Formats: structure tokens, C-alpha cells, sequence
């Protein structure tokens, strides 16, 4: 199941480009 | 354990990865691939 | 490199390796999951840059 | 104000992205 | 495919979406039968 | 009650133990029709929740 | 397994209380 | 509940976050010769249903 | 080319920049509609993109 | 803004729920 | 069902998230350079009138 | 980098969500007799780690 990893990364990648100190 | 994939992942190696890729992309080393091995292997015993 | 979003940039570096890694990891269990994963990271680090 | 108008954004973008379609 | 997808994967590609609208819509009207409130959302709502 | 619960507390006291016994149900036969067979699962166990 | 259902549901649920309207 | 005083990312999730996510995902699927068109004519051919 | 790229990166190269200034606008106006003022900025603007 | 307080402890309570443990 | 065999989101609903509304409420408000000091020392100044 | 005008959410998101998420974990999980007290006390025992 390569979606599961794909998914579990993309929630990763989500989560660090959301950071506070990368948007403002 | 007996856990689907993502649980597996979301259990074992998720919140060191999204700290150590948060470092990566703050630091932006000549070595991305290396430094992020080597905040793993430095930061295993906290996780 | 180090004029790209932070999205573009763990694209450009560390997003491949990181799928094969979790891949196998996923695969595999070791005892060893994080250390298993910096391992990996190193021993396959030549053909992903 | 940026950073709330690219976190909806990157909201979006991780939907469009983890899509069931997408992934398996 | 679907049959081989794993569990969450599987309900968020074939009710989750409607689950979403319809547990809203009842938490907004709050029916004497909530069951079947939802049930019959799911119905009259199946098509989309 | 049930009117002035919060949100969660509304849907955990009215709909969401029979919904999860439903998600398992759907989720391990996985049938064609599967809103259609959620609604039906609902309805022919509303009584016993 | 009932874990991912649970939190299938949880998922639901989160969106549902976290509702534009419900919030404010 | 007024829409004028809701926080930006309330207030753009309360208005074009689901037609926006649908229409992004029609258009990354189809992958138009024109992006920008195609999806300003979804969000218009569909503004009724959100 | 752009046919060929992941989604992320399809949807970078073609529509992210115009939506961030178009749903900038929206946000700090907020005209009574909303999804037509947005569609509406991005035809008005798609010529600088 | 009260709803963006109760929309942050919705996304705390979320995550503590969803944890595997309390899930498996 | 005691507190002790409450489902995750019952128990924290009925032991802390509401003084965690109302502390994080003040904090949002305030802002004080030392932020978790702070819900700290609210959760303890009004932990009487949340049981 | 300024606190003082993020937005509500993202302010609590930058300052106390992580450790509340750690907090409200463990104490969901050990349920200790005066929870409000536990949960301020891991607080400030653990403000400096994050």
C-alpha cells in the first residue's frame, strides 16, 4: 500500500509547511 | 504491531520526522540527507 | 536550493528517499524503526543525490 | 496577513493532494 | 480499485463525505429521531 | 437536553455508537451500495441504541 | 479492525463540531 | 453568525474552501490546457451548489 | 512539461500564486459573493500569471 | 475570538483521542 | 461511568477543557511574554471554580 | 517573527498547543485525582522543553 506511506508523508510535509515561522 | 501502515508510521517515526524535517527546512544544510539521518539518530532516545 | 519554498525544497532533497524508506520500514517493522530509518537514509543516500 | 490565506491554501492543496484517487 | 483499500481509505472514498454533511446538518437541527434523520439524509442524499 | 449538549456530546448520545458499529459492518463486507447500506444498517438497529 | 473506524469517525466528527457555524 | 468579523481562515474556509478543493481536484485530474480559466469557470458553474 | 508533474507540483506551476492574491483580495474585502468575486479575480487577473 | 480558542483545544482534544494507543 | 472509565474525549471534557477555554481565552487576550507560565498560573488561580 | 499579531490560533498553535497536546496525553492516560493541578504542574515542569 504505497497510498498509506504517500499519505503519512504528505500529512508530514502539511504539518511543516504549516508552521507558524514558515507562513508569517 | 498488528497496525495499518499509517498508524505503523504514525506510532513509530511520524513526530521525529516532522521535527526533523521542520529543522531541515529552517537550517537548509549542504547535506539534507545526511543531517536529516543524523537528527534521527541524535534525537532517537527522546521518541 | 536555498531560494525555494519549504515545500519545493524537501521535494528537491529528502521526499524520495523518505518514500522508499517508510516503504520498506513499513514493510519490514524492525525493532529498530527510527534507527532502521537514518540506516537506511545513509546506506541508499548515493542514489537519491 | 499572508500566512493565514497560504495556510488555507496549503489546506487545500494537501486535500486535492491526498485524494483516495490520487493515492491508490 | 476499493475492495483492496485499507479501512480509512475505504469510508473516506464512500461515505465519509456525506457522514460529514449529514452529522452537520443534524447537529444543526436536532430531531426527535436522530437515527433516522440521518438515515434518510444518507438517502435523499445518496445520489450526489 | 440533547438540544443544549455541545456539538460532540449531541452526536456521541445520539448517533455515533450505532454509526460506528455500522463503519465496521460496511467497512469489512464492503457491499455496492455502501450509503445506501449505512442508512439501512442505521435503520434496522435504531431501536437496539 | 474498529481502531480505524473510530478514527474515521473521530475525523467526522472533529470537522463536524469545528464547523464555521458551531464555533461562532 | 456574521462573516465580515470571522478570522481570514474562517472566514475563506466558511466561503470558498469546499468549492475550491473539489474544483482543484477536478482540475488536477483533468489537467487543462487552460488552469486558470478552467477553474474560474468551475467556481462560476458551480457557485450555486456551495 | 506539466501534464507529467505530481499534483502538488502541477497545481505550483499553474494556479497556487493567482489564488494566493486572489483570495488575499477576498479575504480583505469580503463582497457579498464570494465565490464569483474570487472566479472573477482570477479571469481579471490571469494575463500577469 | 472564542471560536478560534475552542477550534485550537477541538484540534488538542482531536489529536490526544486519535492517538494510537487510545485507538488500538 | 466514573471519570476513571470515561472514552479520551468524555473525561478531558469533564475534567480540564473547560478552564483550558477560559484560560486560553485570557492568554489569546494578554499574550505574556512567558505564554505557558501563564495558562499555568490561570489553571491554578481558578482551579476552585472549575471543580 | 511577531507573537503580538498572529492570529488567535495561530498564537496558541506557536505558544501552548504542543505542550497541551503532551499534557492532555498523559494525563488522559494516567487520570490522576486532581487533574486542573496535574495539568498545570506538567506545564510548568515541562515549559522549558518546548
Amino acid at each position: 500500500a504505497m497510498g498509506s506511506v504517500e499519505h503519512t508523508l504528505a500529512d508530514v510535509l502539511y504539518h511543516v509547511e504549516t508552521e507558524v515561522e514558515n507562513l508569517y | 504491531q498488528s497496525l495499518p501502515t499509517r498508524a505503523y508510521l504514525d506510532q513509530t517515526v511520524v513526530p521525529i520526522l516532522l521535527q526533523g524535517l521542520a529543522v531541515l527546512a529552517k537550517e537548509r544544510p549542504p547535506n539534507p540527507i545526511e543531517f536529516l539521518a543524523s537528527y534521527l539518530l541524535k534525537n532517537k532516545a527522546q521518541f
